[PDB]
């Protein structure tokens, strides 16, 4: 005199099927993977199915304990996300002899945001607190702190709370000047890079300085060599970018020897490689000026590393964003694409690798479309499409019945952005949004 | 080749990888089989290779 | 040899049964309620725990993957199935004549209902040697390799459970 159990339910999605977990210890039922955000409008008059038991006589409480209708249809939006204001879908279950009694409570587990969806928000949650809002702008995070630089010798700050991305963190309303400031003379403030715990940076005259905090900076002795000269700073490999089995540790850049430029890598705490016989030439479509990158993990365990940019002035047959990535730090090659799945050209364009795929933003200069006009995304890095559905840019807005004034869509300005070890997107606005802009994929906050 | 040339000199296992890398060679007892099996039939002969996860 | 397979099984399990009611100890034996016959009783016995939990605390349920080390003995510990074939599961093994024992993904609704109910209520890294009855194993005629109502003795090590093979395999 069993109450076995196989408690099953019809497709929601065409061909889609949930699964359910079946507690007969503690005598309860529920879906592991919550029913979409569209469900609520589908379970409203829904079919159960497969409620196999060894005698099939079950009843619901109603005062009166009336049997179930197996063979029909039910409404189900009474029982959604049960644990709290509780409120289950409890059933009593008899044994053939009618002697054993057991009740099972179901809870219909339903999401209550979209997952697959960047968030942004209704409105931009600070504004830009730089003084001449025209001024190059960039923004980098150290420790536990988000540094925004502005080309003037003036810094901005914020800082972020303990650790858990997936924890219900809010941080980035306020913002606080660095006081002490002054950033070197000369200074290239577009050209700031990461390293593993210090920042570094390039001056107009060529020099390479240094800080461990931001607060204050420094020449340094070991990448300031003579003979050689700096002219881009690309990025660094580390321990901390990923899982590199192929061991490196250091910084890429390109070095002017006698006259011609050169990919050069500086491996930890030892000089630029000057050696000119095994040093590798610059093509003349790498990008210039402008630059943004991205350092990654492989599936294989090796680190990758991507960038894209401004590129010189003027040059035959160029109507893409190409993107050019390296194994390692000695040379970068181009991911061209001879179909037609390649990006449009972009000015001042950005590059990430983010919930397992890449993404570019940018604006467009075609005198239809001006501006920021969409994202752009790619699944394995040779192949890119626009983004017509959710992930768009900030201030897009859903119907509530929109574009916000400060979104970016269709503006021409300048910017910056950068991603936190949290996953959020941070996009700062120049002169014409003078905002600050924060979100972050739904699904990448879920416990799941 | 400095890695399998490493791992050829390990002295608790043996390995097979396989492109053009590392084989194993096993010394057969065929002289005390020689000598205390003389005048027997023999039915069967088993050697058995296992491996590790 | 196998005359009169029925009787002596369930003497067996009687043996086991009276023993937990009467011996110092319990004689060693732990009991759990069965829950698709409550009244009736699986009795198993508690080993040496595991070093090296997946740290996945709670009981796994009933419509959801286990994966194990074990071994499957008749009453007079003969062989019928498992992962090892010692009298422990084999990891870094030091003698060469036998291999690293493989783990196992099984489905608790898809298995007999002995394992079904008593795996329902380990946790993680237990290691348990269980004493199931022939109403609750294969039973009657039995699959191959099992002579008919016979009472099979397991020896379970639960490594890890999921919802899906794919976040287990």
């Amino acid at each position: 005199d069993a109450t076995i159990r196989a408690f099953e339910l019809d497709t929601i999605g065409y061909g889609v099927n949930y699964k359910f977990t079946i507690d007969q210890v503690s005598r309860l039922i529920y879906n592991v993977d919550s029913l979409p955000v569209n469900a609520d409008t589908i379970i409203n008059s829904i079919l159960i199915k497969t409620l196999t038991t060894a005698s099939g006589i079950v009843t619901m409480k109603d005062d009166q304990d009336s049997i179930v209708n197996i063979n029909d249809s039910i409404d189900l939006t009474k029982y959604v996300n049960a644990t709290e204001k509780n409120n289950f879908l409890v059933l009593k279950v008899w044994a053939p002899n009618m002697e054993v009694q057991n009740e099972y409570k179901v809870n219909i587990r339903m999401h209550t945001m979209v997952p697959d969806s960047l968030s942004w928000g209704k409105d931009p949650i600070a504004n830009n607190p730089v003084r001449n809002t025209a001024e190059k702008q960039k923004v980098v995070t150290l420790g536990d702190k988000i540094l925004l630089f502005a080309q003037n010798n003036e810094i901005y700050s914020t800082a972020i709370p303990a650790g858990s991305p997936t924890d219900r963190l809010n941080y980035g309303q306020k913002w606080d000047k660095e006081t002490t400031g002054k950033l070197p003379d000369g200074a290239d403030v577009t050209s700031i890079i990461r390293f593993v715990d210090k920042l570094y940076l390039l001056t107009k005259n060529k020099e390479v300085y240094n800080s461990n905090d931001g607060l204050t900076w420094t020449k340094d002795e070991v990448l300031n060599s003579d003979g050689v000269s700096v002219t881009n700073l690309i990025t660094s490999f580390s321990d901390s970018d990923g899982s590199n089995h192929k061991k490196i540790n250091g910084i890429a850049g390109i070095v002017e020897i006698n006259g011609e430029k050169y990919f050069s890598f500086a491996e930890k705490d030892v000089t630029w490689e000057k050696d000119i016989d095994k040093l590798t030439v610059v093509p003349a479509e790498f990008p210039i000026n402008n630059l943004s990158a991205d350092v990654y993990a492989t599936e294989s365990g090796t680190l990758n590393a991507i960038v894209v940019g401004n590129t010189e002035d003027g040059l035959d047959n160029d109507t893409a964003t190409v993107v050019w990535a390296s194994e390692d730090g000695k040379a970068w090659i181009p991911m061209e694409i001879p179909s037609n799945n390649n990006c449009p050209k972009l000015v001042d364009p950005s590059i990430i690798h983010y919930n397992d795929a890449f993404y570019i933003c940018g604006k467009e200069t075609k005198d239809d479309a001006k501006g920021f006009q969409k994202f752009y995304t790619s699944p394995t890095l040779l192949v890119w499409k626009g983004v017509d559905r959710m992930f768009m840019l900030p201030g897009i807005l859903p119907p509530v019945k929109s574009l916000h004034e400060s979104s970016f869509k269709g503006k021409e300005v300048n910017y910056t952005m950068v991603v936190d070890r949290n996953h959020y997107i941070w996009m700062v606005g120049g002169q014409g949004i003078d905002k600050i802009w924060r979100g972050r994929v739904n699904k990448l906050g879920f416990l799941i | 080749p400095e890695r399998i040339d490493a791992l050829i000199k390990e002295d608790k296992n043996t390995y097979l990888k396989s492109p053009a890398g590392i084989f194993t060679e096993a010394t057969l007892p065929i002289s005390d089989i020689q000598n205390e099996l003389t005048g027997d039939t023999l039915n069967a002969v088993k050697l058995t290779f296992t491996n590790y996860n | 040899k196998y005359d009169n397979w029925r009787a002596r099984n369930e003497a067996f399990i009687d043996s086991l049964a009276n023993v937990y009611a009467t011996a110092s100890g319990r004689g060693g034996l732990e009991r759990i309620e069965m829950l698709t016959a409550p009244g009736n009783y699986i009795y198993y016995k508690e080993m040496e725990p595991m070093t090296d939990h997946v740290v996945k605390a709670g009981n796994p349920k009933y419509t959801d993957y286990v994966k194990v080390y074990y071994k499957g003995t008749n009453i007079l510990g003969e062989y019928f199935d498992g992962n090892f074939k010692g009298d422990n599961p084999v990891v870094d093994g030091k003698d060469p004549s036998e291999g690293d024992s493989p783990t196992t993904i099984f489905q608790v609704s898809g298995v007999i209902t002995g394992w079904g109910e008593v795996l329902q209520r380990m946790e993680v890294g237990d290691r348990w040697k269980v004493y199931i009855p022939w109403d609750y194993a294969y039973g009657s005629s039995g699959t191959t390799g099992i002579l008919g109502y016979s009472a099979l003795v397991f020896d379970i090590t639960l490594l890890d459970f999921a919802n899906t093979e794919a976040e287990l395999k």
